């Protein structure tokens, strides 16, 4: 998992179904990656299935 | 040096902060410490018996919501325990003050041993400063 | 230069060797920091098979007598069948990931004598020089 | 510097809230540092204070983060400034306490006068305005009267204190007897 870090602090003894979830950094990283190309296909995406 | 010291008993309410509450072989007693808490001092057998009464349907850590039944003991019950400590709360303050027994809190029990303790994280890994150059 | 985790990996093989160091850092990573739960056992699963993960290939590199890994070298020849390229065809002029494309064809029979031959052989020479 | 005003005789409740919906430690005190009531983890205490016999809290509302201070029976004397003390934090309430009384209790005739009188705490400076069934208005400070009453005024007069911008209603009956006709 993963959700924001101030979710947290509205409590509400759990909302939606996220507390037991590692609070997301501050600065969440990236980076692009030139010259780099490859196939991208949603349709078997097992990440959805999870 | 030049104070008075009076004790007296709880203020009431709640009859499990009132009375003594202690474990006793399954049983709860509820016990009037009056008849210990009543006394004084200045400016510088004999036996004691203490009326209980007993409960079938108690509330532990003062979690409502919840409630156990302890099923009675057949024969007769005598525990013993020795007093070791006492959780008095302190209470026109400038030479008598009355003082009374408390509770409600049970990590006040636990606190009461632990205070000799403490845990503390090492850390094995250090630098410092040494005359040293060293070679490949 | 600092690039950052996997920085290098846009570019030649020899290029990419400069900061390896910064991958292997995370390549193990660590710190991470009503029961059971979602996610329960499932951080705990995870977790544990990083160890693992990693560990399985580092007792090979344990076992090929380097340890001070990253890099090494053998006594070990290269057969000429596992891909007959250059130095500036490969170094200079490829990718960690082209690479295995080609090379992956023979892992594990490069392993065999990775595994083996020099292990096998840098020993027992070397209790006969304990002779004296 | 929140303002609550109570009717003499009454009950009033005085908020405290936590950031969370728990049952944390707090505590009761007045002006004068004095302990009116308080938690010791589940149980309710009550201190040395003139409320204790007055005072309660609704324990079935500490598991939602709410300490509250109910006074029954108040008292003109019981007007101070009140502070629970909870995670750390403190939270102000001036209580003031008043009472509205008719000078008789007994039946009144036609013509004669009627003067209500406001108990007040110390310091308190509140305007008073109050109102017959037949709309008869009366406005004052301490002491409201009106020289002759009418058959119209025999009723429910309604009463209302302005104290710190906030208001309070009481309703007084009144009783008088006078003749149907002229």
């Amino acid at each position: 998992c993963a959700s924001d870090a101030k979710a947290y602090e509205t409590e509400k003894h759990n909302v939606w179904a996220t507390h037991a979830c590692v609070p997301t950094d501050p600065n969440p990283q990236e980076i692009h990656l030139e010259n780099v190309t490859e196939e991208f296909n949603m349709w078997k995406n097992n990440m959805v299935e999870q | 040096n030049n104070t008075i010291i009076r004790f007296a008993n709880s203020s009431g309410g709640d009859l499990e902060v009132t009375t003594h509450s202690f474990n006793c072989g399954g049983e709860f007693f509820y016990c009037n410490t009056s008849g210990l808490f009543n006394s004084t001092w200045i400016s510088n057998n004999d036996s004691i018996t203490l009326p209980c009464r007993i409960k079938q349907i108690i509330n532990m850590w003062q979690r409502i919501g919840q409630c156990m039944y302890a099923p009675p003991i057949q024969g007769v019950i005598r525990c013993v325990s020795n007093i070791t400590g006492l959780i008095l709360t302190r209470d026109t303050n400038s030479t008598t003050e009355t003082f009374r027994p408390g509770g409600g809190d049970m990590r006040d029990n636990w606190r009461s041993e632990l205070y000799k303790y403490k845990v503390v994280k090492i850390e094995p890994l250090g630098v410092a400063p040494t005359r040293c150059k060293r070679r490949v | 230069v600092f690039l950052g985790f996997l920085g290098a990996a846009g570019s030649t093989m020899g290029a990419a060797s400069m900061t390896l160091t910064v991958q292997a850092r995370n390549l193990l990573s660590g710190i991470v920091q009503l029961k059971l739960t979602v996610w329960g056992i499932k951080q705990l699963q995870a977790r544990v098979l990083a160890v693992e993960r990693y560990l399985r290939d580092q007792q090979l590199l344990g076992i090929w007598g380097c340890s001070g890994k990253l890099i090494c070298c053998t006594n070990v020849p290269w057969n000429s069948s596992w891909s007959n390229r250059n130095l500036s065809e490969i170094w200079d002029n490829m990718t960690w990931l082209q690479w295995d494309k080609e090379i992956s064809n023979y892992t594990q029979i490069i392993y065999g004598l990775l595994e083996e031959s020099q292990n096998q052989q840098e020993k027992n020479e070397q209790d006969l020089l304990a002779l004296d | 510097k929140k303002v609550v005003l109570g009717k003499k005789g009454d009950t009033v409740e005085l908020t405290c809230t936590a950031s969370q919906k728990k049952s944390i430690q707090f505590h009761w005190k007045n002006s004068n540092q004095i302990k009116i009531l308080g938690n010791q983890g589940s149980f309710l205490t009550k201190g040395p204070s003139k409320l204790n016999d007055r005072a309660d809290s609704r324990r079935s509302l500490w598991d939602q983060g709410n300490f509250p201070l109910i006074i029954k029976n108040l008292k003109i004397e019981d007007s101070d400034t009140y502070i629970c003390e909870v995670e750390d934090q403190k939270e102000e309430v001036q209580l003031l306490v008043f009472g509205l009384t008719a000078n008789s209790d007994t039946h009144l005739l036609q013509g004669q006068s009627l003067t209500l009188t406001l108990e007040s705490p110390p310091g308190s400076s509140p305007s008073v305005q109050c109102r017959s069934p037949r709309g008869k208005n009366i406005q004052g400070g301490k002491t409201l009267s009106v020289s002759q009453l009418e058959l119209q005024d025999s009723g429910t007069w309604t009463c209302t204190v302005l104290q710190n911008q906030k208001k309070v209603e009481f309703k007084i009956d009144i009783v008088v007897l006078a003749f149907q006709k002229a």
